[PDB]
């Protein structure tokens, strides 16, 4: 099954080449802003990002050893948390601030235009100053990455089974990836494991923030002020 | 049927 | 500066079990009702919460943070405390949530609480979890305290303390497991398991959280003063 | 203020 035969080296390899592009809003600063264009931008934006990470998950090791209905559960469970990740490593040199886009940069002041948005851009600082402190690295970013998109929704999946089994043999490899990494970085075996628990840790804070976060779409949607894509529709409704 | 089902096909 | 910084895995791990709150019994009355059902686990939530702070203020590290880092801590862990809690003491009881050792629900008397069913579902799915790896005890209490100083800590040095602290318990887990006789990949990959748990733990809080939100509006079910502190602390947003 | 307040410093 190629995943459970790479090399620590091959995983970083695999999962750096299947990277996703950075994509652009369609911000247009002569326009003056307001909640319903700010949350047009942001939906937008993560629309035409979901095909991208739709094709990256098929590029992970394992995943595309699953039954298309677990496909569909674990990126029905994990899309958000992966963009929101994505989305803190862009921020990383940027303190401060969230960068959305190369041309949508946007600080604290800025979330208030949208009532509830202000705790959403704190909680989203906060973890890419953890980041920014831990020094997170490339490669141990889109292992994290690829661990959300394994982990998130393989608990709320008869006989089937074997299914989770392979999983947790993914998961368990990358996990030997991450400590490879660190070990490669010169860290002693006390700081590996110390580190390996700081980041898994962050996943749980993400997880927070996805949940929350889709506590809002869900709200807005019935709003209706905003619309939402298709894709995000659905995507959203199988949270519900 | 699903979308995220049919591009995952694609 | 603290305590906690100085004491040895074995000491870690001792004082952890120490501080183990006891096990509570639901009332002694028996087909339950939606009314019913949410008026149980809801006193009987009441009464933990009281244990749970006695328990906090004996983890190491946690007595040295302000009043203020206390109160945050707990506001935003003390659903995820109690279903670790409740996820562990059903361990031994496959397909059934041991609430207390006279209130032990299967999954149909979850279909009594409208939405329940799907909460009963994730918690036994993490039960069914722990038991297939065989989940210790001393590995359990080190699990629950780093939720307890995990969860809130980037929604505040105090932050660096903590980070110190979570670094010592981590020392402590695989203290345990290289103590168990696990080789170094098994202790590295068992950690990563355990931690990978916290997430879904976490999202079962904020999922029963969202649901007590809207029990709270129905107004049917009465919640202690107590309750609705720490449930407003999330209520917003 | 808080009921946690209490029980923390009691
Ligand atoms: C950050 C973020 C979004 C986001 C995150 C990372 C991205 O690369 C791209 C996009 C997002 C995603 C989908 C949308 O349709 C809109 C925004 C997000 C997600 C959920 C909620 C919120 N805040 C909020 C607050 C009040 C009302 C509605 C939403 C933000
Ligand atoms: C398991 C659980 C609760 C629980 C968990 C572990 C315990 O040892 C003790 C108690 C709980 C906690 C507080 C309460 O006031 C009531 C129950 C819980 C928490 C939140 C939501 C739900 N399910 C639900 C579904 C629909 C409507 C209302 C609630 C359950």
């Amino acid at each position: 099954s190629l995943a459970l035969s790479l090399t620590a080296d091959q995983m970083v390899s695999a999962l750096l080449d299947a990277e996703p592009p950075i994509l652009y809003s369609e911000y247009d600063p002569t326009r003056p802003f307001s909640e319903a264009s700010m949350m047009g931008l942001l939906t937008n934006l993560a629309d035409r990002e979901l095909v991208h990470m739709i094709n990256w998950a098929k590029r992970v090791p394992g995943f595309v050893d699953l039954t298309l209905h677990d496909q569909v559960h674990l990126l029905e469970c994990a899309w958000l948390e992966i963009l929101m990740i994505g989305l803190v490593w862009r921020s990383m040199e940027h303190p401060g601030k969230l960068l959305f886009a190369p041309n949508l940069l946007l600080d604290r002041n800025q979330g208030k235009c949208v009532e509830g948005m202000v705790e959403i851009f704190d909680m989203l600082l906060a973890t890419s100053s953890r980041f920014r402190m831990m020094n997170l690295q490339g490669e141990e970013f889109v292992c994290l990455k690829s661990i959300i998109l394994l982990n998130s929704g393989v608990y709320t999946f008869l006989k089937s089974l074997e299914e989770k089994d392979h999983i947790h043999r993914v998961l368990d490899k990358i996990t030997d990836t991450l400590i490879h990494l660190m070990a490669k970085a010169g860290l002693t075996l006390q700081q590996q494991h110390q580190r390996l628990a700081q980041l898994l840790l962050i996943l749980s804070h993400i997880r927070h923030m996805s949940n929350k976060g889709m506590e809002h779409l869900y709200s807005m949607k019935c709003k209706n002020v905003v619309p939402l894509s298709d894709l995000l529709l659905e995507m959203l409704d199988a949270h519900r | 049927h699903k979308i995220l089902h049919r591009l995952l096909q694609d």
